[PDB]
């Protein structure tokens, strides 16, 4: 039948998870951002879309650091963007907390994403509406 | 509730003219067990504030990785982090003494007596005190422990109250800390011939010095003290 796009778990015929699908699209619609690595760290950089001359100029940042070596930037919601940064500090201070060592970025990189996936987990919760790109530099 | 176990005796400071002045020894005591010789108990949090911890060192430990994490945080989603919206020193205080006082009260203290030294970012001088109590104080100068005792007395010389603090010069005032530190290293039992010292001055920004020694001791009239009463020889 159908129906299979409207429940954020559900797995469609064809093996799909529709919602998913569409949060793409809502990052899809999103300013475009980017993240380039070089010999010895990464850069970020974003579009930032002036609606008017209202906007302060250089105040509404997007580009958000994660403990004091990781930089994380989004395209799509970007107040889901900010949960996401939110949950990184957290998942990062709680690291560094037990092991001392501010956490690696790969490490970092897993507890973004299973928290993401977590989100396609239930039809309790929506999936989030960003891709984000993120990275650092670490102990390699 | 607890007791402590691995400590850190006295912190003295005094603020002058420019700025405040704070010092504590190297000291890491276990009992009477002079254990550890390495030991900073002076945290510097950014550029402005310096903070002095003494009682049990564990408490203190954990008391500076609360001060790293002020520093992260306050830096998240802060574009003026190193300008008008970086950490005063009066914040890092009211955060310390909020702690200091749940935990009290929750009859679970920190076992330590702090002293948060700095200059705000209008220059002001900032010196305050707080305990495993919560209790919380300022003066011209202000000394933990033994310190309290025989330090606040020699530096109290020097400036006996508030209208005091413009005459007195970062030399007048260092000098005088480094003379209680030596005073202290004559009567206190748990104390350490080197210590660290820093200045935090509204115009030379913050010197921490490092690996200091009490020199020009008085030991020599020694010889000529024998036996307890009677005895010549």
């Amino acid at each position: 039948g159908t129906g299979y796009d409207l429940s954020n778990s559900v797995f469609s015929p064809d093996g799909r998870n529709f919602q998913v699908e569409y949060a793409v699209k809502a990052v899809e619609n999103g300013t475009t951002s980017i993240g380039i690595k070089c010999n010895d760290g990464v850069v970020f950089a974003v579009e930032k879309l002036i609606t008017s001359k209202l906007l302060v100029p250089q105040k509404n940042v997007k580009i958000q650091v994660v403990d004091r070596h990781i930089g994380c930037v989004y395209s799509g919601l970007i107040p889901d963007g900010r949960h996401l940064v939110n949950r990184g500090r957290e998942e990062a201070a709680s690291f560094k907390k037990l092991y001392k060592t501010p956490i690696p970025i790969p490490a970092f990189a897993d507890r973004l994403g299973q928290y993401v996936q977590a989100h396609t987990l239930y039809n309790s919760v929506r999936p989030f509406g960003v891709s984000t790109i993120f990275g650092g530099v670490d102990k390699n | 509730t607890q007791q402590p176990i691995v400590t850190g005796t006295s912190v003295i400071s005094m603020k002058y003219d420019n700025g405040v002045i704070i010092a504590a020894d190297n000291l890491g005591s276990y009992g009477s067990l002079l254990r550890f010789n390495g030991v900073e108990r002076l945290i510097p949090v950014g550029d402005n504030t310096v903070v002095g911890i003494s009682g049990d060192i564990s408490d203190m430990q954990h008391i500076e990785r609360l001060l790293k994490d002020l520093v992260t945080e306050n830096a998240y989603d802060n574009p003026l982090a190193d300008a008008e919206e970086a950490l005063e020193p009066s914040y890092i205080f009211e955060y310390l003494a909020t702690v200091m006082y749940q935990r009290r009260s929750k009859m679970n203290p920190l076992w330590n007596a702090i002293i948060v030294a700095g200059v705000q970012s209008n220059g002001d001088q900032f010196l305050r005190y707080v305990n495993l109590l919560g209790v919380t104080y300022s003066s011209p100068t202000l000394a933990t422990g033994f310190g309290a005792h025989m330090a606040n007395p020699l530096l109290r010389k020097v400036v006996d109250r508030e209208s005091d603090i413009p005459k007195t010069t970062v030399q007048v005032a260092e000098e005088a800390i480094v003379n209680a530190m030596r005073v202290l290293y004559y009567r206190d039992a748990r104390s350490s011939r080197n210590f660290s010292l820093a200045i935090i001055d509204k115009n030379t920004g913050l010197t921490f010095k490092k690996n200091l020694q009490v020199e020009n001791m008085k030991w020599d009239f020694a010889k000529d003290i024998k036996g307890y009463g009677t005895q010549k020889i």
